[PDB]
RNA sequence: CAACUUUGGGGCCGUUCCUUGUCUAUGUUCCUUGGAACAGGACGUCAUAGAGGGUGAGAAUCCCGUGUGGCGAGGAGUGCGGUUCUUUGUAAAGUGCCUUCGAAGAGUCGAGUUGUUUGGGAAUGCAGCUCUAAGUGGGUGGUAAAUUCCAUCUAAAGCUAA
RNA sequence: GAAAUUGUUGAAAGGGAAGGGCAUUUGAUCAGACA
RNA sequence: CACGGACCAAGGAGUCUAACGUCUAUGCGAGUGUUUGGGUGUAAAACCCAUACGCGUAAUGAAAGUGAACGUAGGUUGGGGCCUCGCAAGAGGUGCACAAUCGACCGAUCCUGAUGUCUUCGGAUGGAUUUGAGUAAGAGCAUAGCUGUUGGGACCCGAAAG
RNA sequence: AAGCUCGUAUCAGUUUUAUGAG
């Protein structure tokens, strides 16, 4: 198992030192994974299409869920409309970027995610595709 | 907003203009990359040397 | 691929900068010694071979006997005035006879030409032409038209264009066995 | 001008600065915030007395 | 040379027009403005067809098309044009 | 600093330039400034050296002292001003070689061609 | 047939290019140590000059040089800018319309066979031997081989900058 | 101006071995703190 | 008792590169890559950049050639996490990825052979224990590091020979 | 070693019950 990540990155640190902190205190198995999830190699946190965000929002009840992604974001042109939610994630795409505000959700950090819903609380998270790898 | 910036003169004194940020100044520090570019960007402005 | 002796002979472009500093001397010495003048000669818009490139253009060699005719001058004071001339180029389309008219009526306007026997003005040289006339890929189509359909479905024709390619021969082969009965 | 705004796109083509991925630098701040603080169970003392 | 057939999905498709009048066009069923488009001007020679599109009729121009692609075209109202 | 392309900045090559020049060049090598009242008088700075030229030196162990050249060692880029000697423990005495760097000229001995030279050097010597 | 248009050759002097020669700032002030100050401290100065070297140890300011500009000297020189003397010229060139012709490289091209060579494969190139042509022709079109078209080119003679 | 190696002086030891290890004695030698 | 070792200093031996591959960090992220080259410069640097090219985004067959949604991009099961109920324990919904299974679609093999038709072309429909590393709301490009593989003298020295 | 899933987890160079082959 790991314990503290290979990055320099020194946001990237400083999420780590926030989240394990949360994950000590707070205990809502949200955190873990998110912590899980900042501590991987790039392979292994691959992109999550904002297709694929509007796929998992058609779920039921999934309208104001806000997503999670702690990988990067990639706009996609294979879909022409999109819904207005809160998308939380390491690294947007300008397209993305330019994408959701355009449909006038708003492309949020992970701190203030933090702020906002600590204990996973109407969340949601995705974990893109792995065998499209070589 | 960009909050503000005073500004001197040759002589020196805070003038009353001034003037606001661009907005680049807050874009992030990343040391490591500073030091992943300055250790292979001080190695262009070498020559060779060879026995 | 080195189961050759290649380590006597390498080439290793340290002198990539120095190059382009003896290069970029020349050309400001021949353009000194050639101090009024673009220091390049007028290229033509040519489209090119091959078909994967046939949409595009290409500033080719030389714009052609019978265009500069069609200008109505002569080869042999075109390349004193600066304009290049191909020969065994042969114009077989008019869009681009006009374009290569137009590009050598623009010049001609867009130059003034001094005397041989002088007076020499003030002149104030241009570094090159290339960026005054630009080659200049052409339009197609305006982004907006209306549609009309055919009800040909636009595979079925290339289809049957394929087929009859291909049976071409044993067609005419039916027709003129067919014809050479009695 | 050269290096870009929010307004001005770049003046390079196809670039835009670098995205941030937190809103600062700060995590005490955070943490001290208070909609989180609400969220947290208590702390220990972080020097155990010996027992034993 | 003969080989150059480099592929273009239904999908991609509007990427094309360039950011701005993919709007412009996206808002209107115009039978009689519709965008026109250059597969070989962007340097593609052939159509394929995977994606789903819309509706809006919207005109095409290439040489190679195949059944579902011109299907789904005309199900939009736009139309391909045979250049060579 | 050095903003051309035929001037060097290596001491392996001027230390050689120094050394192994000629006679021609060390004349100039073996400069020395004036006096500033000489400097007020003729409007000039620094000079090269004579056999005949009095002078007085200003750095060294032979401080205050002064006198006339004898001779102008080249060879050794050095100078010999008389009545600057040491005696040998045999009663002999030797000549003394100064940098004329290191020395100051408090009157010269002036022909056609020095007359010549201040003047084209920004001469006001009468 | 028709009207039109346009030219040359010398010298002189600048200028450019080269070779250069020469000139172009500011402390050697005070104190300490030391054999010696270029070291330490203070007080100052010049700076399109603090690159470098030297001189009794790390010297911008002691020297030579650097920088910046200028001043001349000797050469190549038509590169063009002014000059100056000649006048070609009933020469030469370009220009459209009508007509007639339009000459266009041989032991070479090409074919066989031998040997070599190429990435070149059912035979690319080269050299040798043999046979040896045509002019509405001839080569070439990477798979053989008969036939017919199509496309592009004009060989066996040649020069030349970067 | 190092080392092998060599000499003089000073100290010490020594019966067919020397060198090393654990502890200590004898002799030489030695740093720190008392305020 | 197989070999080398008298003594000391100094030297003295897994490197450098090309092309492939993994793992990781980083930039951008359906895009990616400034550097063959042009411009600019305080000059081998740094800074900017046009247009083309590469790789990838569509595969498959001997190839001619063809070429990816029936479905809320399928169903069933398990599935982190979230939501609801419950103080809780547990129940239910949603269920990413991943895995299994059943299906579908594409490409190919075999069979059928429709509307029409230059009467010999064309390929509508539906099937096969057939198959691809495919499709099924894209993910790679580039650089550096660690080490790997092959060939380069290749951890160093040392073979008679041609 | 890197991931994915479990987590009290399937297990054991082991006994006992039962029952085989030998």
């Amino acid at each position: 198992h790991r314990t503290a990540p290979k990055s320099d990155n020194v946001y990237l640190k400083l999420l780590v030192k926030l989240y394990t902190f949360l994950a000590r205190r707070t205990d809502a198995p949200f955190n873990k994974v998110v912590l899980k999830a900042l501590f991987l190699s790039k392979i292994n946190r691959p992109p999550v299409s904002v297709s694929r965000i509007a796929r998992a929002l058609k779920q039921e009840g999934a309208a104001n869920k806000t997503v999670v992604v702690v990988g990067t974001v990639t706009d996609d042109a294979r879909i022409f409309e999109f819904p207005k939610t809160t998308v939380a994630a390491l690294r947007f795409t300008a397209g993305a970027r330019a994408k959701i505000v355009k449909a006038g959700g708003e492309c949020i950090t992970l701190d203030q995610l933090a702020v906002r819903a600590p204990k996973g609380q109407n969340t949601l998270i995705l974990r893109g595709p792995r065998n499209s790898r070589e | 907003s960009r909050p503000q910036v005073t500004v001197h003169s040759l002589t020196g004194e805070a003038t009353a203009n001034a003037l606001p940020l661009p907005a680049v100044f807050s874009a992030p520090i990343r040391p490591d990359i500073v030091h992943t570019v300055f250790t292979s960007v001080n190695k262009n402005k070498r020559q060779a040397y060879a026995v | 691929h080195f189961r050759k002796h290649w380590q006597e002979r390498v080439k290793v472009h340290f002198d990539q900068a120095g190059k382009k500093v003896s290069r970029r001397n020349a050309r400001a010495t021949r353009a000194a010694k050639i101090a009024p003048r673009p220091l390049d000669l007028l290229r033509p818009v040519v489209r090119a071979p091959t078909v994967k490139y046939n949409r595009k253009v290409r500033a080719g060699r030389g714009f052609t006997l019978a265009e500069v005719k069609a200008a109505g001058l002569t080869a042999a004071y075109a390349r004193t005035i600066g304009i290049a001339v191909d020969h065994r180029r042969q114009n077989r389309n008019q869009e681009i006879f006009d374009a290569n008219v137009q590009r050598l009526k623009e010049y001609q306007s867009k130059i003034i030409v001094f005397p041989r026997n002088g007076k020499a003005p003030e002149a104030e040289q241009v570094l090159s032409a290339a960026a005054t006339f630009p080659i200049a890929q052409p339009a197609t189509d305006v982004e907006a038209r209306a549609v009309q359909d055919n009800g040909e479905s636009a595979f079925r024709t290339l289809r049957l264009a394929r087929s009859e390619k291909k049976f071409r021969g044993i067609r005419e082969k039916r027709a003129r066995e067919k014809a050479e009965a009695e | 001008q050269v290096w870009g705004s929010e307004t001005v796109a770049s003046s390079k083509v196809g670039y835009t600065l670098p995205s941030h991925i937190i809103s600062t630098s700060d995590v005490t701040r955070i943490i001290n915030s208070s909609e989180i603080q609400s969220a947290i169970r208590p702390a220990g003392q972080a020097t155990q007395k010996r027992t034993h | 040379a003969h080989f150059w057939k480099p592929v273009l999905n239904l999908d991609k498709l509007w990427t094309l027009i360039p950011e701005d009048k993919r709007d412009q066009y996206l808002k209107s069923a115009s039978k009689e403005t519709a965008p026109v488009i250059d597969t070989l001007a962007a340097g593609y020679g052939k159509i394929l067809g995977k994606g789903r599109i819309p509706n809006v009729p919207v005109i095409v121009k290439a040489r190679f098309v195949s059944k579902l692609a011109e299907e789904k075209i005309r199900a939009a109202g736009g139309v391909v044009e045979l250049i060579a | 600093a050095k903003q051309s392309l035929d001037v060097s900045s290596d001491r392996r090559k001027a230390r050689k330039a120094y050394f192994t020049a000629p006679s021609s060049q060390r004349r100039v090598l073996l400069s020395a400034p004036l006096s500033k009242e000489l400097r007020a008088q003729y409007g000039i700075k620094a000079l090269p050296i004579r056999r005949d030229d009095e002078v007085l030196v200003v750095r060294g162990s032979k401080k205050g002292q002064e006198g006339k050249i004898s001779s102008v060692y080249r060879l050794k880029f050095a100078v010999q001003v008389d009545k600057v000697t040491k005696e040998k423990v045999n009663g002999a005495s030797v000549p003394i070689n100064l940098h004329p760097s290191k020395l100051v000229i408090t009157k010269l001995h002036l022909d056609k061609d020095r007359k010549a030279l201040i003047q084209r050097k920004g001469g006001k010597l009468e």
